[PDB]
């Protein structure tokens, strides 16, 4: 008999890439769990290459990397590769939570929920990551987010300073911040297995929101090949950027060594934090603010509880499918509002479409979802 | 959608696990009070203000 | 009797045609999430209803995955629609809602 | 700024000569294996 | 998979001593099926459709003889290696590989 | 020749795994002097004057 | 996790099936591909254009109006 | 412990595998070669001494 079913180890493989029934009938849609898998391992190659010759301390930590770009044979493209797929990490990210809402995959508690632990997790990864060559994003990047801890009630105060290495930022947080950033994304990787052992367990949701069982295809050849396809236009997509626009999705603040005292007036951080930074600022509250930035992400953790619709996907249902989009503009809206300075328009629409993230999710899909109920007879 | 636990049995099986769930917040925060050295708290208890 | 009444009917047919689950043969009742209730009732529909539900959306998760649709012609009538399901359904969280106000004595 | 210019812009051309090579062979390599479930006919035959 | 991989070993490495077996097998066959009136009345018929003659024993033993490891090797690898299979399935199927797995069942790799 | 030659390469070439990989190994190598060739080439021939390969000449020994 | 063979009960469906060795991997993928991908964005337009479109009437409005707004006419 | 494997199938079956075996290591170091741009080798070769 097949060593590949019985031998303990070929076994885990085999039972998860192998002879692992997947519905007929996934598209596209779902490729981006396997690129989330292939960002993770190619920031991981890249992150220690680039380990190998980047220093952790404030006085050499910009020359460090300059060396590397310059000077490391081929540090450049490993660089810029590293910094890029970091991006190309978070166009992943954010189309996955897409399918995921969209078509209620969220249903599968466990899964999502672990799923939303490995967002948080990556997000403070990628954060932790561009502090690290010291530049004006960078040191404002370490400031403004520590500091958000400032606004607990009794305690932030001395949790700002504990995690900071003492009374502002200095040598003693980029040394710290680099050891995290090393650690995190193995831990990352520990929970996408876990991730991965909640989902198998049921197998993939599909387009429809019906159950598969009754159509289901292993997984070799079929998706190992779409996968393949997936996994080149994913490099295609990484490659355009390093190759031909490696500066777009970054900050040129980066660029200026860090200096504790200008913060410049163009100030921002990385494009995938910019939906989020736009819903903080439009509260004149400290604690208000903060306080929505958080709901803005644990969020996620609601969606289930607010699963209202007679039906799984969003596929045959007009009025969802479009207070959905209404999401997905509104968070573009959040991202180019993010991207402009705290002035005249920008101020009001930004606590618009603040208001309408919160609306849309909590309250308007919901009864939307109700509604359909309520025309089918149901 | 939690309607179902509402009648006669459910609030006398919360009234059977409330002098247990007492307890464990103050096993919960004599804890954290202990852990943190909480200086605010600990200044009332005698013996321990070791100052 | 009323024109009203056919209206509401006209705005149920209309969100009927365009959340297009017809158009991929399916019925209402095959596009349901299965819960827990729902498995129950599954289990409990006769040979031939079971075996007609399982071809529909083996013919439908075909469809949707070639990124295709029926025939016009061959796609559910919102009059034809049939809802196989709804009384077992119906019996099922009937059945479950004693249960639960038993749990409560 | 960026001496690898000349360098990066010159395995661009490469890697989009590549990808113009690669794109429509691994696509064509999918398009086959999936081309037994694509054109696959179901017939559904229930007793009466 | 068991049934796959025979064919492959025989297309590949057949080895000496089971072809004499197969052989004999078949000698043993065809001496057997051709008792009484009726299997050997059926055989000059259908031979003589077929063939245009009847095939003596002994020309099938010769046949036969001619056969070793190698004239397997050749003549599986010719019809079998790596050939689309016709398939055909009854009941209760669900695990019946899917056809791109059986296909790929009709070559070794290592080969 | 134009027609019978998809199975003259299969059967001498694609049949066996060894011969197979053999012929993507074999094929590799000749492919990677063909296109960092005229690839190089083809940059060469966009720029025809702005690199230090064409410069060369000016600046001597 | 879950395996073939103990999956979901099943009765009374022929699947036919073909070999890709005897099958065109692109067939009619212009003649028929074309029509669809109209039909399916036709099908789909009304919901996720827009807002896209809306939040387009934000962007440029938004930009036109904060620009003017840094200016003076009188006085 | 390998007296087992000693009989006239045995050498029937590995002289079956030989052609194979043979090509196997064909493919594997012409692929080292290839990979390392082994220069000692390589300059043999017409076309490909690109120098
Ligand atoms: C996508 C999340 C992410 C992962 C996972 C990640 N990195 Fe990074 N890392 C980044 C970002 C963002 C940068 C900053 C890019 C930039 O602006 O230069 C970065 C920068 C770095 C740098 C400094 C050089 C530079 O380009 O700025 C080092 C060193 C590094 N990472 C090590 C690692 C190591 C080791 C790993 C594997 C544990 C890792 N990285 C995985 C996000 C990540
Ligand atoms: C906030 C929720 C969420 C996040 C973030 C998330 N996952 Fe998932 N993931 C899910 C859910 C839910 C599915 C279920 C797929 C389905 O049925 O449609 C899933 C599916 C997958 C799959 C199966 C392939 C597929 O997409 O269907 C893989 C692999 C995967 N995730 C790994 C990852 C990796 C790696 C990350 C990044 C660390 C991650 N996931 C981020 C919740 C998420
Ligand atoms: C999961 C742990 C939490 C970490 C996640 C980070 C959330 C991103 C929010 C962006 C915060 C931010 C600011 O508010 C800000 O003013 C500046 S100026 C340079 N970078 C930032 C910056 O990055
Ligand atoms: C049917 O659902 C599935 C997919 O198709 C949508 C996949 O493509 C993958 C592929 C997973 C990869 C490559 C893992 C990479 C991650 C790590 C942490 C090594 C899995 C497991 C899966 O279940």
């Amino acid at each position: 008999t097949n060593i590949r079913k019985s031998h303990p180890l070929m076994k885990i493989v085999n039972n998860a890439f192998i002879d692992l029934p997947a519905p007929s009938n996934i598209s596209s849609w779902w490729n981006f769990g396997s690129l989330l898998g292939i960002c993770l391992i190619l920031q991981i190659l890249t992150g220690l290459f680039l380990a190998m010759h980047y220093t952790s301390d404030t006085t050499t930590a910009f020359s460090s990397v300059t060396h590397i770009c310059r000077d490391v044979n081929y540090g450049w493209i490993i660089r810029y590769m590293h910094a890029n797929g970091a991006s190309m990490f978070f166009i992943c990210l954010y189309m996955h939570v897409g399918r995921g809402l969209y078509y209620g995959s969220y249903t599968f508690l466990e899964t999502w929920n672990i799923g939303v632990i490995l967002l948080l997790t990556v997000m403070a990864t990628a954060f932790m990551g561009y502090v690290l060559p010291w530049g004006q994003m960078s040191f404002w990047g370490a400031t403004v987010i520590t500091n958000l801890l400032s606004a607990i009630p009794y305690i932030g105060t001395n949790l700002v300073e504990w995690i900071w290495g003492g009374f502002s930022v200095d040598k003693a947080t980029l040394t710290r911040f680099f050891a995290f950033h090393f650690i995190l994304p193995f831990i990352i990787m520990a929970i996408a297995m876990v991730h991965l052992l909640f989902l198998h367990e049921t197998g993939s949701n599909n387009p429809t929101g019906i159950s598969s069982d009754v159509d289901k295809i292993p997984f070799h050849p079929y998706y190992t090949i779409k996968d393949i396809l997936g996994a080149l236009l994913l490099i295609l997509a990484l490659m355009l950027l390093v190759l031909f626009a490696p500066d777009l999705l970054g900050d040129p603040d980066n660029y200026t060594p860090a200096n504790p005292l200008n913060t410049p007036p163009h100030i921002k951080p990385e494009w995938y934090f910019l939906f989020a930074y736009a819903i903080l600022r439009s509260i004149p509250n400290k604690l208000g603010g903060v306080l929505a930035l958080a709901f803005s992400i644990l969020i996620l953790a609601l969606i289930p509880l607010l699963h209202t619709s007679k039906q799984r996907s969003m596929m045959f249902r007009p009025l969802s499918q479009c207070l959905f989009w209404a999401l997905v503009a509104d968070l573009l809206t959040l991202t180019w509002i993010g991207g402009q300075p705290v002035e005249h328009p920008y101020i009001t629409i930004g606590q618009l479409a603040s208001v309408l993230y919160f609306l849309l999710i909590l309250v308007l899909m919901p009864t939307a979802g109700t509604i359909e109920n309520k025309l089918l007879k149901w | 959608m939690l309607t179902r636990f509402l009648g006669p049995r459910y609030r006398q099986l919360a009234r059977n696990w409330v002098p247990t769930a007492s307890l464990w917040g103050a096993v919960g925060a004599v804890g954290l009070v202990w852990a943190t050295d909480w200086r605010l708290i600990l200044d009332w208890v005698p013996y321990i203000n070791g100052k | 009797v009323s024109a009203s009444s056919r209206w509401l009917e006209g705005i149920r047919k209309w969100y009927y045609n365009a959340a297009g689950f017809n158009k991929l043969g399916l019925m209402r009742d095959d596009t349901i999430h299965e819960n827990d209730d729902v498995k129950e009732a599954i289990r409990r529909l006769p040979e031939n209803l079971y075996d007609d539900r399982v071809f529909r959306i083996k013919r439908a998760l075909d469809l949707s995955m070639r990124q295709q649709i029926l025939p016009k012609e061959q796609w559910t009538k919102y009059e034809e629609d049939k809802s196989y399901l709804e009384p077992y359904l119906k019996e099922v969280i009937r059945e479950r809602k004693e249960r639960e106000e038993w749990a409560k004595k | 700024a960026e001496p690898e210019h000349d360098h990066r812009k010159r395995m661009g051309l490469k890697m989009l000569l590549m990808m113009g090579l690669l794109l429509p062979l691994v696509y064509a390599m999918k398009r086959h294996k999936w081309s037994v479930l694509k054109s696959r006919k179901l017939a559904y035959r229930p007793p009466k | 998979f068991v049934l796959q991989g025979q064919w492959m070993r025989l297309c590949t490495s057949a080895t000496e001593s089971e072809v004499l077996r197969g052989k004999n097998l078949l000698r043993n066959a065809l001496v057997s099926h051709l008792d009484g009136t009726t299997p050997v009345c059926e055989d000059i018929g259908r031979s003589l459709l077929t063939y245009g003659r009847r095939i003596p024993l002994a020309e099938w033993e010769s046949r036969i003889a001619e056969v070793d490891a190698r004239v397997v090797r050749e003549v599986c690898s010719k019809y079998f290696y790596d050939q689309c299979p016709a398939v055909a399935g009854f009941g209760p199927i669900e695990q019946l590989p899917d056809y791109n797995r059986i296909r790929s069942g009709m070559f070794w790799l290592r080969f | 020749v134009a027609p019978t030659l998809t199975a003259r390469l299969y059967s001498l070439l694609f049949r066996r795994t060894s011969t197979f990989a053999l012929t993507i190994v074999v094929g590799a190598l000749f492919f990677e002097r063909a296109f960092d060739q005229g690839a190089d080439a083809i940059y060469e021939h966009i720029n025809e004057g702005k690199l230090w390969k064409h410069i060369k000449h000016k600046y001597e020994n | 996790g879950r395996q073939f063979g103990h999956l979901t009960r099943v009765r009374h469906v022929i699947t036919y099936s073909l070999s890709p060795f005897e099958q065109r991997a692109f067939p009619h993928y212009f003649s028929k591909g074309i029509p669809n991908v109209l039909r399916r964005t036709r099908a789909c337009i009304l919901r996720v254009a827009p807002p896209f479109v809306a939040f387009y009437l934000v962007y440029t409005w938004g930009t036109q109006e904060f620009e003017k707004s840094k200016r003076k006419n009188p006085a």
